[PDB]
RNA sequence: CCGAUAGUGAACCAGUACCGUGAGGGAAAGGUGAAAAGCACCCCGGAAGGGGAGUGAAAUAGAACCUGAAACCGUGUGCUUACAAGUAGUCAGAGCCCGUUAAUGGGUGAUGGCGUGCCUUUUGUAGAAUGAACCGGCGAGUUACGAUUUGAUGCAAGGUU
RNA sequence: UGGGAGUCAGAACAUGGGUGAUAAGGUCCGUGUUCGAAAGGGAAACAGCCCAGACCACCAGCUAAGGUCCCAAAAUAUAUG
RNA sequence: AUGGUAGGAGAGCGUUCUAAGGGCGUUGAAGCAUGAUCGUAAGGACAUGUGGAGCGCUUAGAAGUGAGAAUGCCGGUGUGA
């Protein structure tokens, strides 16, 4: 290949989801968490089991 | 002398020599288009369409296949988090009538 | 935004009419005069401009009510001082200032814009058969059935 | 004592239309000197 | 690599300010109030593109009524008799014929009359 | 032909100096000086010194005759303000505002 | 890699101004050189100007020579615009203009209809529910390192680091 | 079968039928309407009748109805009793 | 035939470097701030100012990445007589 024409294999890379960056991403304000309660809080949620 | 032609989905009143703007036709610039749905030829002698006049064409020449001025379709909802911005340009075609034929 | 005609000043020709209020009902005559005043009977009607003509009502002491509207049907008005509500019946107003009566009926059927207030000033109403506007040569208008 | 809303530029300047200075008198010095206050022998060049 | 927020904020805000030109007072100067107004004005214009079609149809019908009543006809009987005659021309066109060519309008008023 | 002068960082607040600057605007220089002499305001002597400086400029540097000149522009811009803490009240601040006074004078010709 | 809200609180007058009885707390402010060549000289009011003058390849490049921007705010000119009840816009047009990184280009400013936020929180709000001018450091998703589920292979009787 | 969730005031106007004080803008339940993201558009205006799910805009012009002095699409809208 | 604050797999841009290639540049080259173009984007190729020596494009990778509110903090500025 050339170092100016590098190309990954198809379907092998993907961009990560970036949460909380504005309304049109679909993950805008509450960032995927829903509204209140224990699972909305930072470091929240209940231990497994 | 004047006529009422049907083009696009609408109706237009024309006289010889005026420039009109019309929904996009499939012709080229410089060509000659002929409208055949004529509903009313007025002026000196008056012909009234059956729906149409059955004769009755108008010929015009195509200048400028063009695209219209941009409008910005924006809508939102007030305390939901949703809005949509869209751009639009509508295609038109411009013509210059030479000859109405009763 | 294709071909629709709009009038402007230097298109408008306003006329003068004379309507005889003798033996007509108040509301039935007033609807017709209001639409003369707005322009709604001209083919060049356009809403943001003042079309429509001038109307003279001449008799106006002989306008008629039906039923017992002469002694029911009271006009109220308030003066924005407390307690300041005032009233008068329709028959009492007909025999004392009958022109206020007809122009208040007609002016209630016009819009409340600045164009409506301007169009309400094209109306002249007289009790009794004479009027001063001989100079503008008004025509007689018959009320449509 | 407080305003609920801030006043705009246009309301501020509508309030200041009477807030200005009137033009003074000027009966001129005919003998010698600068023009003096009306009906004064004013303290700078008064020759009334 | 730190990225600092330079120059992109100002471009994005300055074009909303330039969209608000001609607006009263602090709506043409300040970003938040000019932004809310530009949102509202996009929404208004979306609504009014649809109300404009109703308004102009209403105006044409009012003019046709006035034209038809000078031949002792309603609008409604005229449009019915024009349908039974088979005549298929617009209300935009009918209103413009009544303004421009009075004689032709009388002509098709007669075709609406005898078809009834 | 235009002469001008500015006076910079004059210690009067600009609202008080625009009031008397509104008197002399567009008048002749001689009657402008007379108006400035018959107003008791704190800023009439400052403005008069700027006006005399601009007439001296016109006579010396451009050789204009000083009996035809009119006051073409006269305005006051804000300079930099100085912040003072008032000890006399309760610890609230007081700004000493200052201004820039520009006068330009001309004969109306070109 | 810190690229100077920085490895630093401090690449400047810094554990200093200042605050506190004391233990202690703890800033702001950084930035020629092309060469001071820093307006001799000279002319009108102290400051500040106007001229010339200059090392000035360029002082609206004058001590704010790191230049140096914006916005808020200004303020002085003007083009159009003055019978009223207002989420100030939007959709329906007389006067005045005139065209780039070019072609229903570029506009500017007057009228009749219709008219509720980043927002948040709510069954429901637009406040008589909450919180709010402009700018910005400048302000809200790594690995020690594991688990489990979605490309390429030594490369498949196969697994090594 | 597996990955990723939100929701548990989940309600509020609507009965269907019913309890309980037949208000409750309180308790069940069977469909509806919104729904929240479906905003809207003709039920004064109202995620609580006619209509909608969305390619999506757009001077198509012509339909669904709830419709038809002045407002303000749209019967001055009549004709008959 | 083609709506969803919670959902999956999407094509893209500001900072940096590789890891490159290829350019604009000390007869000027910027960038940045005032200009008609691109546009849903985020983001870049030709008139004033700037200076007066710094930037783009393409492909790919990495994120002090990621800018209207939090009675947010302030280098802070400035308003409301």
């Amino acid at each position: 290949m050339k170092l100016h024409e590098l190309k990954p294999a198809e379907g092998s890379r993907k961009e990560r989801n970036r949460v909380g960056r504005g309304v049109a991403t679909g993950n805008g304000k509450t960032s995927g968490r829903g509204h209140k309660g224990q699972k909305a809080r930072s470091g929240g949620g209940v231990r497994p089991g | 002398m004047f006529a009422i032609i049907e083009t696009g989905g609408k109706q237009i009143k024309v006289e010889e020599g005026q420039e009109i703007f019309v929904e996009k036709l499939d012709v080229n610039e410089g060509d000659t288009f002929t409208f055949d749905k004529v509903l009313f030829v007025g002026g000196d002698s008056v012909k009234v369409g059956a729906p149409t006049v059955e004769g009755a064409t108008v010929t015009a020449t195509v200048n400028k296949q063009g695209r219209g001025k941009k409008i910005t379709v924006f809508t939102y909802k007030r305390r939901k988090n949703s809005k949509r911005k869209k751009g639009h340009r509508q295609p038109y075609t411009k013509l210059t009538i030479d000859k109405i034929n009763a | 935004m294709r071909q629709t005609f709009m009038a402007n000043e230097s298109n408008i020709e306003r006329k003068w009419y004379v309507i005889d209020a003798e033996g007509q009902t108040l509301g039935r005559l007033s609807s017709e005069v209001a639409s003369i005043l707005r322009g709604k009977n001209k083919v060049t009607y356009t809403p943001h401009v003042d079309t429509g003509d001038y109307v003279i009502v001449i008799n106006a002491s002989k306008i008629e009510f039906t039923g017992n509207k002469e002694t029911d049907k009271v006009y109220y008005r308030h003066s924005n001082h407390p307690g300041g509500i005032k009233s008068i019946t329709a028959g009492e107003l007909r025999r004392t200032n009958p022109e206020r009566l007809i122009e208040n009926s007609i002016k209630g059927m016009l819009p409340s814009t600045r164009l409506g207030e301007k169009q309400g000033k094209k109306l002249f109403v007289y009790g009794g058969a004479e009027h001063p506007h001989a100079a503008q040569q008004p025509e007689n208008y018959e009320l449509r059935g | 004592a407080v305003p609920k809303r801030r006043t705009s530029k246009t309301r501020k300047n509508k309030r200041r239309t009477h807030f200005k200075i009137s033009v003074p008198g000027m009966t001129e010095c005919p003998n010698c000197g600068e023009y003096k206050l009306s009906h004064r022998v004013c303290k700078n060049c008064g020759s009334y | 690599p730190r990225v600092k927020g330079g120059t992109v904020t100002r471009a994005r805000r300055k074009k909303t300010i330039k969209l608000a030109k001609g607006y009263f007072g602090s709506k043409h100067t300040l970003y938040k109030v000019a932004k809310q107004q530009v949102m509202k004005s996009g929404q208004y214009a979306f609504r009014d593109r649809r109300q404009r079609k109703r308004d102009f149809r209403k105006l044409w019908i009012t003019r046709i009524n006035a034209a038809a009543r000078q031949h002792e006809m309603s609008y409604s009987r005229l449009m019915n008799g024009l349908k039974k005659a088979g005549i298929d021309i617009n209300r935009k066109m009918l209103s413009e014929i009544a303004i421009s060519d009075e004689k032709a309008f009388a002509q098709l008023v007669t075709k609406a009359k005898d078809a009834l | 032909m235009e002469a001008k002068a500015v006076a910079r960082t004059i210690r009067i607040a600009p609202r008080k100096v625009r009031l008397v600057l509104d008197l002399i605007r567009g008048k002749n220089a001689a009657e402008a000086i007379a108006i400035l002499k018959l107003t008791n305001k704190a800023s009439s002597p400052v403005i008069e010194k700027v006006l005399m400086s601009a007439l001296a400029n016109a006579e010396h540097n451009y050789d204009m005759n000083t009996d035809e000149l009119v006051v073409k522009e006269a305005y006051a811009n804000e300079g930099p303000t100085l912040k003072r803490f008032r000890p006399q009240g309760r610890a609230s601040a007081i700004n000493k505002r200052t201004s820039h006074i520009t006068i330009v004078v001309s004969d109306g010709k070109e």
